[PDB]
């Protein structure tokens, strides 16, 4: 399994927030709508098949 | 690592400081 991190940008989600053509998308643990007004310490990436 | 900024006639004079975690140069 692949860690990526991100960090210094302004994280706007929405681009992947506002997809809605991915097949199985969860967020868990935050609104996502107020995600894009709410602040984060770091951005991490895990995938796995 | 956490970050990456990579961007006698002369003197030059530098302030350091680093409070509340900020870093500061002057």
């Amino acid at each position: 399994w692949n860690r990526k991190r991100i960090s210094n940008c302004v994280a706007d989600y929405s681009v992947l927030y506002n997809s809605a053509s991915f097949s199985t998308f969860k967020c868990y643990g935050v609104s996502p709508t107020k995600l894009n007004d709410l602040c984060f310490t770091n951005v991490y990436a895990d995938s796995f098949v | 690592c956490t970050f990456e900024y990579v961007s006698f006639k002369n003197l030059r004079e530098f302030v350091f400081k680093n409070i509340d975690g900020y870093f500061k140069i002057y």
